[PDB]
């Protein structure tokens, strides 16, 4: 199939740069494994590099603003051809819960 | 101080490759053992 | 008022790169009419653009794999010197892993050695440390999230010489502990290792896929 | 693999103008992003104008835009530096430079392909 070929993963967003353009395979736009493809403008930007975890994102707000509560951080496991620690597929993801507290009282 | 070191039966050689070259599958343990025995004899001498 | 149009395609350019993907280009000019006095601007783009594909895979360089495990701080063609005032060593590996097609090797060194002392299965006499900073709760996204500190019979670590120094070049090595320990300690709550409690974490939100939360 | 051949430089009053001009290798010339560089006395090199390889997208420092303009001529293997107004700080020796882009519309600022450059001296 396929697929939008740009030309830099830019990892700090996950965002697709520098459109090389489309009409082309994915083996061919990631024989450069410093390339990232996606399908379309609907997003998920995979880069060509050999499938590793991305940065855990920022501690989302906490649940309530009193008292103990839980806050969620994700982890995307982004790349091609392979899998990520844990037997999991490029895509998929891996969360952290952490009690938190706005207020104490 | 025209001292001359000569290669004789009790002389013994061995090549220690360059970095790149340890990378290899084969030279991988022969660059970890030479390189401890290189801190082995600056710190623990013979015990004999 | 003159109406400008565009001129004759130039040459196409090769393909630039020898691997992968790169882009191709022709130019043309707007020299043949060309708008006088007013009219239009030759109506398009001055530039084509074009994808070119060599439909050959590029060099990746390797890269270290985290290291090994400590090797035994014992004497090579001795003994041990487990529960004992002597100062050893231990090696520890890396592996470089990755490189593909012409890559560049892995730049560092594979191999690290550090001074150790040895209380493998020593019996040392032990505290309990103060509660731990609670975890996470686990598991996320599953049913009923819970957290998780403990107490463990910390073990007295002898008071030696954290720094040895050696002759041949003068060389003073930071000199840091190896092996599990026997920490000896009075029972707390029937337990002579470690005691932990949970709590259930309190308002758990549910996990919502990024990529079907876009969408 | 690529060579690079400066032209046109010489000594100009305060305020006047010089264009500069770059011969490259005929053959290979539309593979290259090419710009221009220049080092002042007691000073580093410095960026001073680039051009994609379509002549169509260009780039500029801040000390020489509005003042300097990069052109391409892609029948000629040529690159021009056309200066006005030029001030006693434009003296330098000037680069011509050429670096790979896999992009045609990509500027450059680093460059690995370099002239032997022309002097430009501007007198008050
Ligand atoms: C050998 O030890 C020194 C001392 O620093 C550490 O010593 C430990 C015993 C412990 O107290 C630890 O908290 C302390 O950091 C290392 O030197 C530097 O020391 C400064 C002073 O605090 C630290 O801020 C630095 O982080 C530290 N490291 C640097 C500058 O790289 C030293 O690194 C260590 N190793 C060697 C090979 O000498
Ligand atoms: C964040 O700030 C706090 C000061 C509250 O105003 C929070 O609102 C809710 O207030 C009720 C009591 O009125 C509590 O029971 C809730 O726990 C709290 O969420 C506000 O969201
Ligand atoms: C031509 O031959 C190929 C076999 C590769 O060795 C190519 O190397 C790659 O070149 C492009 C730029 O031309 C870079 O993006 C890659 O990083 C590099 O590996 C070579 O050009
Ligand atoms: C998330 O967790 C830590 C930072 O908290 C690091 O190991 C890394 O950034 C990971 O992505
Ligand atoms: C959440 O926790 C702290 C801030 O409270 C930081 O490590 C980071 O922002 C993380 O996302
Ligand atoms: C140039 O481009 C096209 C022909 O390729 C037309 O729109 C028109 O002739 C214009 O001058
Ligand atoms: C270039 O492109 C085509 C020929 O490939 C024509 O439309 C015309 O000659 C233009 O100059
Ligand atoms: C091994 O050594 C330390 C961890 O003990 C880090 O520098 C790194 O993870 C390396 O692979
Ligand atoms: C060697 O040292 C200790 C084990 O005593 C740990 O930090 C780790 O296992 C390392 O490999
Ligand atoms: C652990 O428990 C108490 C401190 O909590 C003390 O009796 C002693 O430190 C024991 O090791
Ligand atoms: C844990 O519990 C309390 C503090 O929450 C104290 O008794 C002590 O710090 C213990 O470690
Ligand atoms: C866990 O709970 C609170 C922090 O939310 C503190 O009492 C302490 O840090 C404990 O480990
Ligand atoms: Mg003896």
């Amino acid at each position: 199939d396929p697929v939008l070929c740009f030309t830099q993963y830019e990892e700090s967003s996950g965002k697709c740069k520098g459109l090389l353009g489309g009409g082309v395979s994915v083996e061919d736009c990631c024989l450069n494994t410093a390339f990232a493809y996606q399908k379309r403008s609907g997003g998920l930007c995979q880069p060509c590099r050999s499938p590793r975890w991305s940065l855990w994102s920022t501690w989302a707000p906490c649940s309530v603003t009193c008292s103990e509560g839980s806050q969620l951080r994700y982890r995307r496991c982004v790349g091609w051809n392979g899998q990520c620690s844990g037997k999991v597929a490029p895509g998929t993801l891996e969360w952290q819960l952490q009690a938190c507290e706005d207020q104490q009282c | 101080p025209n001292l001359s070191y000569i290669i004789g039966k009790d002389t013994w050689v061995e090549h220690w490759p360059e970095e790149d070259e340890c990378q290899d599958e084969e030279n991988q343990k022969q660059c970890q053992d030479l390189g401890a025995f290189t801190e082995s004899m600056v710190v623990f001498g013979c015990p004999n | 008022g003159v109406a400008g149009g565009w001129g004759p395609w130039g040459p196409v350019s090769p393909c630039p790169v020898t691997c992968g993907l790169g882009q191709t280009m022709e130019q043309r000019t707007c020299n043949h009419p060309v708008p006088q006095h007013g009219g239009p601007f030759c109506a398009g783009d001055a530039t084509r653009t074009h994808i070119c594909n060599t439909a050959v895979p590029c060099p990746v360089d390797g890269e270290w794999d985290s290291w090994g495990e400590w090797s035994p701080c014992i004497r090579r063609n001795m003994k041990s010197i487990s529960c004992q005032e002597i100062p050893g060593q231990q090696s520890r590996g890396r592996t470089c892993r990755g490189r593909k097609f012409d890559g560049h090797r892995c730049a560092g060194q594979q191999q690290d050695i550090r001074h150790c002392y040895s209380i493998q299965h020593c019996p040392l006499k032990g505290s309990w440390s103060e509660w731990s900073t609670w975890g996470l709760c686990m598991p996320p996204c599953g049913p009923n999230p819970t957290r998780a500190r403990q107490r463990l019979c910390t073990p007295l670590l002898p008071k030696y010489p954290p720094t040895v120094s050696m002759v041949e070049g003068q060389g003073e090595k930071n000199v840091t502990f190896w092996g599990r320990p026997l920490p000896r300690c009075e029972e707390l709550q029937g337990q002579k290792l470690v005691v932990e409690e949970k709590r259930p974490c309190l308002h758990v939100p549910a996990c919502k896929d990024p990529e079907e939360e876009e969408l | 693999q690529v060579q690079l051949v400066e032209s046109g430089g010489g000594l100009v009053q305060a305020g006047g103008s010089l264009r500069l001009s770059c011969a490259a290798s005929e053959r290979t010339f539309t593979i290259y992003a090419m710009g221009w560089f220049r080092q002042a006395p007691g000073k580093e090199r410095e960026f001073v104008a680039a051009i994609s390889r379509s002549g169509e997208n260009t780039d500029y420092a801040d000390s020489v835009k509005g003042r300097f303009t990069i052109s391409r001529d892609n029948n000629k293997n040529t690159i021009s530096l056309q200066m006005n107004s030029l001030k006693p700080e434009d003296t330098a020796v000037y680069y011509c430079a050429a670096g790979r882009a896999i992009l045609v519309h990509t500027t450059k600022k680093e460059y690995d392909h370099w002239g032997q450059g022309t002097q430009v001296t501007v007198s008050s």
